[PDB]
């Protein structure tokens, strides 16, 4: 059941059925590609409010943006998006990579979900048991609530940061301003040195500012910043 | 008129060496070189940068031991036994000895320096690598010198 | 029941006219480094002249008002660096007095350096292990 | 015995301020007792002051908390501006941390820009130096 | 269970005199942040480790005195030439080493570093010479 | 000689503060920052400018409270619920203020100024917005700082 | 490899992870460098780093 | 009676320390009393220390050994080395023909580079004169 062809399609809210292998290029403008199987699509589009669904099978690569992502059973995305992300997975993996603005993310799932730039204002995001995120550009204020045996892996800079680990998670953070951290049996490492910090463990968690030593010029932990 | 004891008595110094060798905190006396060697079972949680709230009377116990020497440098310096990784484990004692030195100057050192580092079990005292912060390799070690 | 909040210890007039003549000094000393800092702009950090190592990223905590020598061959001691001077010492003793709190071993030495301020000056070759101390050609 | 007025009671012994006013309602935390000294740092020996203002602070489970920080005349502005915030906010991921949810919460320095007292004398300088904890 | 620190400023005037302590000091180290000229190791002027393996010989000296018989010294000790350019003054250039077991191009670091500017030192190792300028 | 107290004990400060706030009159008490919040209810008519004559012993341990304090400026202030306008409104509660602070230096205070001011709602309390001047937002609010 | 921003001094850099910031008053435009993951855009000219 | 326990009770007797160290195991022999003096010759009157430091090292049968030789600050550091490489050496050749097999075993000697105390003072430097026996 392919599709691949380059027109003007425009109005398709199209949640296809099993083994539609459209590879399309069409200037889909009113667009909503829920595909179920074996989706093989390189295209160059433009959607600006795609609420895009890919079941198993869907490596994809676009141009356009989109509105919201879900992911069912496996994919390999590589989407410029632009404006807005409700994204949301199902022990998928994902790459994206223009300027997005992902304002909530829950992965409850396997999902290696990548994103090479992310500019946003409130980026929370909720783990829970198995994913692993490694989303990084610029927040302005990261909610990081992984609730989960799983990781969170950032070079992010965010201007403020609040992170807690539940149950042997791991994240990753690196916060510019503000530092905000709870670990519960688990570990949060810390990439950069906030302008202040403040961490707090709990039984057998690990806090653990892992910057990495002989920088070009590391900043000291000065009064403002100097946690135990 | 000078005064006789310096706040400090020989008696009590081996009253506190006898009770930390008790106590499992070994306590080791080579010329004027101190070192009381600290199981980091026997101060904080598995892993973690983090004292345990029972174990700062086992801080107390060595900084009132601390008082008694006149001293110019401690160093303290922590290892552990590997967990994920060499940067990860140097991180976590660099934290460690770091924490454990806020306390001790917190309490009752008349040291004038505290040296702070943490190894990656870089200098482990058996080859027997049992587990976590149960080995016997992963510990706190604070070496001084007595000054005259 | 009635109560403000910070019912500290009961201090005496000692600390008391003590505190009230330091707070006067700490704010004409904050003035003075406010005009003085903006009469000649600092161009240049000590950063570049102590740049950091791995295994000068060891910590320190200090209290110390003797000689510059001591203190600098027992920094560069436990960072196992090999310590020497250029120029011979003065007679009078330049005389530091560090008292901070769980700073690392380069930024120790960096305000040792400051506060040895054109009497000496420390330089750190860090793909050599020496830490140096320069004292004054006067 | 596990109430309000018990609380208030006792956080009237452990010398923390609380002030009902309308709907507005303002703990005032000394700094120099719940801090260890011009830092950041909790006072970790005054605990159960900490678990008794957030033990107070489950009741309210729907207002936004205002928290601030506060210095006396001592140092640069900056200075004043930076500890101040750099104690509120660790105040503030001490609530967050012991339970609240991050978007009802706020963090905000002053460098003795309110100043409840006169910095001019020993004890209203001590006054001075706290948190005030506001909500609806 | 805890204690507080016993030096620990928990009192309501000496915690004012603490805190005008920190402002004090730090307050001192801007200033000496703002009057410590350096000058950058780009442009320190000083001599290097000239690296030869005949410079690199542990070596032992107390002295007082004129910079040329030093480091004519140094070179029938390190096995090298000693040129000398540029006329010593009659009120000599004075140094003072007292080390009692150290590097031999160091000494010609601190020489050069205690002649300043009235004198210099360079050492050519593949020529194996050392020199001495005045100016 | 010197005074020891002056006009004033801290007994009868707290006495007459545990008093006014059994009759309702809190009195908050921050750093020197004094506040005696006062309900319109307690004092005046509803929606006047006038008080009742039983509400100048109200006015008396007020004012008998504003005798034991060292003090340079009280600013009293009022405000009410709406009623018609919110120009009305603050002609009332300019009136309200400026009559009880006449009263107030008829009285006994040892204050060098007293500002007295009205508002238009325009600081409530609460967002319950009950009546008039039953409402708790309708009230008067003395304000000062106790001079060292 | 970086991706230049249109404000005043802005890029990000996908060697890795970066967003860091230039000057754009000596245009250093070169865009070939080693960018690495410690916050340093080494360029043909000069280098730079994530600016605060 | 014949055991550990009371073989390094009667080394604490006979004055020589030893250390359980994690696998090292260090015995520290004061040259002052276990040799004739600035000699190599041994101390032929102090033989129980001898045997009984020999009769503890039968007990580790496969672990290699260091044995080093300590001064202090007297002397030239040629006679400084000299001096305790040939103490340390002739106790390595006493633990030799005492019959521990010639490739266990490493002498070696510091003219005081290690120095476990201070030699300005008298009773410092007594203790910086020394032969540390470490094994694993």
């Amino acid at each position: 059941a392919a599709a691949a062809a380059a027109a003007a399609a425009a109005a398709a809210a199209a949640a296809a059925a099993a083994a539609a292998a459209a590879a399309a290029a069409a200037a889909a403008a009113a667009a909503a590609a829920a595909a179920a199987a074996a989706a093989a699509a390189a295209a160059a589009a433009a959607a600006a409010a795609a609420a895009a669904a890919a079941a198993a099978a869907a490596a994809a690569a676009a141009a356009a943006a989109a509105a919201a992502a879900a992911a069912a059973a496996a994919a390999a995305a590589a989407a410029a998006a632009a404006a807005a992300a409700a994204a949301a997975a199902a022990a998928a993996a994902a790459a994206a990579a223009a300027a997005a603005a992902a304002a909530a993310a829950a992965a409850a799932a396997a999902a290696a979900a990548a994103a090479a730039a992310a500019a946003a204002a409130a980026a929370a995001a909720a783990a829970a048991a198995a994913a692993a995120a490694a989303a990084a550009a610029a927040a302005a204020a990261a909610a990081a609530a992984a609730a989960a045996a799983a990781a969170a892996a950032a070079a992010a800079a965010a201007a403020a940061a609040a992170a807690a680990a539940a149950a042997a998670a791991a994240a990753a953070a690196a916060a510019a301003a503000a530092a905000a951290a709870a670990a519960a049996a688990a570990a949060a490492a810390a990439a950069a040195a906030a302008a202040a910090a403040a961490a707090a463990a709990a039984a057998a968690a690990a806090a653990a500012a892992a910057a990495a030593a002989a920088a070009a010029a590391a900043a000291a932990a000065a009064a403002a910043a100097a946690a135990a | 008129l000078p005064c006789r004891v310096d706040g400090a008595c020989d008696a009590t110094i081996i009253k506190m060496m006898t009770d930390l060798n008790k106590k499992g905190i070994k306590v080791a006396s080579v010329g004027q070189n101190y070192l009381i060697s600290i199981p980091a079972s026997a101060l904080f949680a598995d892993q973690s940068p983090r004292l345990n709230w029972a174990s700062y009377s086992l801080l107390n116990e060595i900084a009132a031991f601390l008082k008694q020497f006149r001293k110019i440098a401690i160093t303290v310096t922590s290892y552990s036994s590997k967990y994920v990784s060499v940067k990860r484990e140097r991180a976590l004692t660099l934290a460690r000895s770091r924490v454990v030195s806020e306390y001790l100057w917190s309490q009752g050192v008349d040291s004038r320096i505290i040296f702070t580092q943490g190894l990656g079990s870089d200098k482990p005292i058996t080859s027997y690598t049992l587990g976590g912060d149960r080995s016997p390799n992963a510990r706190v070690e604070i070496t001084f010198r007595r000054a005259v | 029941k009635f109560k403000k909040p910070p019912i500290n210890n009961p201090s005496d007039d000692a600390t008391i006219k003590l505190a009230e003549a330091a707070v006067s000094v700490s704010d004409s000393m904050l003035e003075m480094a406010k005009v003085e800092k903006v009469i000649t702009p600092p161009s240049k950090d000590n950063t570049l002249t102590i740049p950091n190592a791995y295994n000068l990223q060891a910590r320190a905590s200090v209290d110390w008002s003797g000689p510059i020598e001591e203190l600098t061959a027992r920094i560069a001691k436990a960072a196992h660096f090999r310590f020497r001077v250029l120029g011979k010492s003065p007679s009078v003793p330049v005389l530091i007095s560090i008292s901070t709190k769980d700073e690392s071993l380069a930024e120790i030495l960096r305000d040792i350096d400051y506060q040895a301020g054109k009497k000496a000056s420390i330089h750190v070759y860090p793909n050599s292990q020496v830490v140096e101390l320069r004292y004054a050609k006067i | 015995r596990d109430s309000k007025r018990k609380i208030i009671r006792d956080l009237q012994k452990q010398d923390i301020q609380y002030v009902e006013y309308g709907d507005t309602r303002t703990l005032i935390i000394p700094t120099d007792k719940y801090f260890m000294f011009s830092s950041p740092r909790l006072n970790e020996i005054c605990y159960p002051g900490l678990n008794n203002v957030i033990r107070l602070l489950n009741f309210y489970p729907q207002s936004t908390i205002y928290v601030a920080g506060f210095t006396d005349n001592v140092g640069s502005r900056s200075h004043k501006r930076k500890l101040s915030q750099a104690q509120a906010e660790t105040m503030m991921t001490f609530l967050w941390a012991n339970g609240i949810a991050a978007k009802r919460l706020k963090a905000e320095g002053y460098g003795d820009k309110n100043a409840i007292s006169d910095n001019a004398i020993i004890h209203g300088s001590a006054q001075n130096r706290r948190i005030e904890i506001q909500w609806f």
